[PDB]
């Protein structure tokens, strides 16, 4: 009886349905053998009736919106080697009638609503092989120890389930399973020792749980060991040794624990590591240079440690890594120009560590590298001008080191250059025309150097979001042609010899947000212009100048303006235009010569008295 | 749906 879907024995009865990947809706021949309606929006129960169908083998109900519970009567069919439940909205306990079905050899529940404990029933079902139970958020209890009883399991997984507790010791009998993930639960104590018995285990994945203790020693006794994930945990104690002895490892990570003690030598014996992640640790000591014989490495992330010592040179035999990351160390020494023989590196973050020396030229060579961040070291010297060759920088983080001379006019030659973090340096001179050639750069921060001469317009480029040359020695005039980057949302002159009026130009930049001239030589009215940029909002700070005459009306119009420091100047004149400001926060008008009278308001009452005391004429008044 | 395995997410600064 052959439409489609339908399949007969041979004895002429009907054997075999299947339905899949249709569009329907609602609630869903006693020789029947195999039954699947999947993928088919089916909603309702699963009706106990299905019990009846005595000779079924496969059950295929998975991806569907079912709901309630899983009825008891489906455990009595004794004939079933597949059960799939799964990415349902199945509810309750699996039942403990589910070590009746003594052939079960695939068990899918995941992506359920199930709750309640994994049954000691399991033990039972001695041909099972695959039991995936995960992303039940409500699945408790410990696992049970009777889990130790199904031989035959390859995979095993629990993620993302309420599953807490110890791995029982019981996990050790399972001689055939492969993975093991149980990962994104509330397991706690430690792996046990047991699970070196595993002998076929591949992968074990217990991150994100609160797993204590330390790394069972035993895990270095499993030949077939591929990926261990043991990441955020609160695991204790040294890395075993014992790993340096698993072939086929080719990630590990354990990134985000309490280990303790040194990068073992052994590693440098895994010919088939490509990622080691030791993120976020206490570990000490010095990275072993056996770790460069590991030459398919193509991720070094040992970030937030205690490791001390020299990068080492020999790094340039690991000719796939892609990824660095020893930020957030004790790191010394001279970044090895030999970790430019690293053609494909994407990304190194050496931040946060004693690196001293110049940065090497030939790091810069690489055609590949994205982000570079050398952030707060010792680092000294010029920035080379085979900066220029970098092609793919896009992240570039110098700041917080003793860097000289100047900014390397080719720099201008990087095309994808996003972001770039100069500041806390000792950079002397101007800033380079050519810099005017970043057709891609947002944020420029040059704060806190020596920087010198004058600012132009033609000298920056017109997509730059965020500026920041505070604290230097930058002198003459504002240019007129500030107005011409219009995406300008943060601009920070503060602290700089700047003077001359503030050009009217100014106006045009529209999506100014941050206005910082604090600490300058500016001198004349504040224009009119700075009050007709309604997108100044988080600050607007004129303090420290010498600037003269009064507020101008056209400050009413900053109503979004939050925070307004025109302290320690010449202003003249009374504060009225400020008063019906209704999102003004912060307000500093000190040291000028400001009088007459304020509003008895919560507002202008916060203001400190000693604020009115270094005016002219300034006192809070009540109406009539 | 609960996520596939994943490792640990790198950051950089
Ligand atoms: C950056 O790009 C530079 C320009 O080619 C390159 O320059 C030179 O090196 C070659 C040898 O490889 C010399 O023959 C040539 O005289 C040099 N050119 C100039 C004009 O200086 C740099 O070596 C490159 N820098 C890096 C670190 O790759
Ligand atoms: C405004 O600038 C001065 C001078 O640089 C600074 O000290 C002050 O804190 C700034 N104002 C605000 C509100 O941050
Ligand atoms: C003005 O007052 C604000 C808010 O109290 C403060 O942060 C700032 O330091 C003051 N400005 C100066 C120049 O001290």
């Amino acid at each position: 009886c052959n439409w489609t879907g339908v399949k007969c024995n041979r004895r002429g009865e009907v054997s075999e349905i299947q339905l899949k990947e249709k569009q329907l809706q609602g609630s869903l021949l006693k020789s029947l053998t195999s039954l699947t309606l999947s993928s088919l929006q089916l909603t309702g129960v699963i009706p106990k009736e299905i019990g009846d169908f005595t000779e079924l083998e496969l059950l295929d109900l998975s991806d569907n919106s079912l709901s309630g519970d899983i009825p008891v009567e489906i455990f009595r069919l004794k004939k079933l080697k597949t059960l799939s439940l799964n990415t349902n909205n199945l509810e309750g306990h699996i039942p403990m009638e589910i070590g009746n079905l003594s052939g079960l050899v695939e068990l899918m529940l995941f992506d359920n609503k199930l709750s309640g404990e994994i049954p000691r029933s399991i033990g039972e079902l001695k041909n099972l092989q695959v039991l995936r139970a995960g992303g039940n958020k409500n699945l408790r209890g410990e696992l049970p120890w009777e889990i130790g009883n199904c031989e035959n399991l390859v995979m095993l997984g629990l993620a993302e389930t309420s599953l807490s507790g110890k791995l029982p010791a019981s996990i050790g009998n399972l001689k055939r399973v492969q993975t093991i993930a149980i990962y994104t639960s509330l397991l706690s104590g430690p792996i046990p020792d047991e699970i070196g018995y595993c002998t076929e285990l591949q992968n074990l994945y217990l991150y994100q749980n609160s797993i204590s203790g330390s790394i069972p020693t035993t895990i270095g006794g499993l030949k077939k060991l591929q990926s261990l994930l043991l990441w955020q945990n609160n695991l204790v104690g040294k890395i075993p040794t014992e790993l340096g002895n698993c072939p086929e490892l080719w990630l590990i990570d354990f990134s985000e624990n309490l280990l303790t003690g040194t990068i073992p030598r052994s590693f440098g014996k895994l010919e088939n590591l490509q990622e080691l992640q030791l993120s976020v640790n206490q570990i000490s000591g010095t990275i072993p240079e056996e770790l460069t014989n590991c030459t398919k490495l193509t991720h070094l992330e040992i970030d937030n440690n205690l490791i001390t010592g020299e990068i080492p040179s020999l790094m340039s035999n690991l000719r796939s890594l892609t990824m660095f990351f020893a930020w957030q160390n004790k790191l010394t020494g001279n970044i090895p120009q030999s970790l430019s023989q690293c053609r494909e590196l994407q990304a190194i973050d050496l931040s946060y560590n004693s690196l001293s020396g110049s940065i090497p030229k030939e790091i810069f060579g690489l055609r590949n590298l994205t982000k570079l961040l050398l952030l707060s070291n010792d680092l000294s010297g010029f920035i080379p001008p085979d900066i220029g060759n970098c092609t793919n920088l896009y992240r570039l983080r110098l700041n917080g080191n003793r860097l000289a001379g100047s900014i390397p006019s080719e720099i201008g030659n990087l095309k994808n250059l996003n972001f770039v973090d100069i500041s806390e340096n000792r950079l002397v001179g101007s800033i380079p025309p050519a810099i005017s050639g970043c057709e891609s750069l947002e944020f420029l921060d040059l704060h806190t150097n020596s920087l010198s001469g004058s600012l132009l317009g033609t000298t920056l480029p017109k997509s730059l979001k965020f500026i920041d040359f505070s604290d230097n020695a930058l002198s003459s005039t504002l240019p007129p042609g500030i107005g011409l980057l219009t995406e300008l949302t943060k601009l920070n002159l503060a602290k700089n010899r700047l003077s001359g009026e503030i050009p009217r130009e100014i106006s045009t930049c529209r999506s100014l947000q941050l206005l910082n001239l604090g600490e300058n030589d500016f001198s004349g009215e504040i224009p009119d212009e700075l009050g007709q940029i309604p997108s100044l909002a988080i600050s607007l700070n004129l303090s420290c100048n010498r600037f003269v005459g009064e507020i101008p009306s056209r400050f009413s119009d900053l109503k979004n303006l939050g925070v307004l420091d025109v302290s320690h100047n010449q202003l003249t004149g009374n504060l009225n235009v400020l008063t019906d400001l209704q999102n003004l926060v912060s307000l500093n008008i000190s040291y000028n010569d400001f009088s007459g009278d304020l509003p008895n308001t919560p507002f202008f009452r916060r203001l400190p008295l000693s604020d009115l005391a270094s005016n002219r004429g300034l006192y809070i008044s009540n109406a009539i | 749906d609960y996520w596939k395995p994943r490792h640990h997410p790198p950051r950089n600064n």
